[PDB]
């Protein structure tokens, strides 16, 4: 199991961009899928994007399709979320989570992930 | 030459209830674990003491495949050192487990619109299972100080409870099929190797 730490959150004008980072410590990320989730106050975590261990499969929620891009860097043990065209609806705490599925699997389902980061605040 | 019958395990029409988990001995065959791992099929494919892509390099005397259905949010209990109703009373892995745990959502196979009551789990037991122990008894569970005389009633509960799997919104409540692979070495020639 890894420990994950989110970085790169902050305040942004509507229309701007952010690049979140999910840094992993302990294990290497070779066997991990990484998913990005967001959570507005009093609400439930919404899966937004994920990447399979192989990096061959990336899935995006419809709400962010075309504006968000997920990517992995196994050498740095970090996964990134590029967030373009940010609307105030995208304001939330963003978490990254990890799991060990088969090589080309990843989902947006929170119960399919084991390891969670503390989150970082994105404010549009 | 003969490929191991993994199809019979993963693609079985029926899976066991977790309290009555099935065990299949695999032997005298060629196993391709990498073909299983290098797929989009499994939401859990966790191996302990070994990496999944290294399994094809090894040879074992026997391989055991244990299989059953639980809720998606219970798959986390199929791991070393876990507690809860499934780990405590239904299927227990040892602290020193070496082997793999493989799981996938089986909503389309195992849920029913009105609920699939055929899948059960043990809710009450006098003590925790030891690793790889199995308990399929159905004696009435004495939860209080009155003996039950084999009949349910006051503080006397049937020990198995149904999942009643239904097509719910949250996948955590849906059925998942689980296969646990464990790898056995005896003082005997190997019979289960990867491809050459
Ligand atoms: C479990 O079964 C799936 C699906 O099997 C279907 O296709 C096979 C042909 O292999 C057919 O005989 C069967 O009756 C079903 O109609 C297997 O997954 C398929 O595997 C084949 C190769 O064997 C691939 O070409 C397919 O793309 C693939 N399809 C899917 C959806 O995965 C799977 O291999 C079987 N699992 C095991 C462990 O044997």
């Amino acid at each position: 199991q890894v420990q994950l730490q989110e970085s790169g959150g902050g305040l942004v004008q509507p229309g701007g961009s952010l690049r979140l980072s999910c840094a992993a410590s302990g294990d290497t990320l070779d066997l991990y899928a990484i998913g990005w989730f967001r959570q507005t106050p009093g609400e439930e975590r919404e899966g937004v994007s994920c990447i399979s261990p192989s990096g061959s499969r990336t899935n995006y929620a419809d709400s962010v399709k075309g504006r968000f891009t997920i990517s992995r860097d196994n050498a740095k043990n970090t996964v990134y979320l590029q967030m373009n065209g940010l609307r105030p609806e995208d304001t939330a705490v963003y978490f990254c989570a990890g799991s060990r599925p088969s090589a080309h699997y990843c989902s947006h389902y929170p119960t399919e992930y084991d390891d969670w980061g503390q989150g970082t605040q994105v404010t549009v | 030459t003969n490929l191991c019958p993994f199809g019979e395990v993963f693609n079985a029409t029926r899976f066991a209830s977790v309290y009555a988990w099935n065990r299949k001995r695999i032997s005298n065959c060629v196993a391709d674990y990498s073909v299983l791992y290098n797929s989009a099929s499994f939401s859990t494919f966790k191996c302990y003491g070994v990496s999944p892509t290294k399994l094809n390099d090894l040879c074992f005397t026997n391989v055991y495949a244990d299989s059953f259905v639980i809720r998606g949010d219970e798959v986390r209990q199929i791991a070393p050192g876990q507690t809860g109703n499934i780990a405590d009373y239904n299927y227990k892995l040892p602290d020193d487990f070496t082997g793999c745990v493989i799981a996938w959502n089986s909503n389309n196979l195992d849920s029913k619109v009105g609920g699939n009551y055929n899948y059960l789990y043990r809710l009450f037991r006098k003590s925790n299972l030891k690793p790889f122990e199995r308990d399929i008894s159905t004696e009435i569970y004495q939860a209080g100080s009155t003996p039950c005389n084999g009949v349910k009633g006051f503080n006397c509960y049937f020990p198995l409870q149904s999942y009643g799997f239904q097509p719910t919104y949250g996948v955590g409540y849906q059925p998942y099929r689980v296969v646990v692979l464990s790898f056995e070495l005896l003082h005997a020639p190997a019979t289960v190797c990867g491809p050459k």
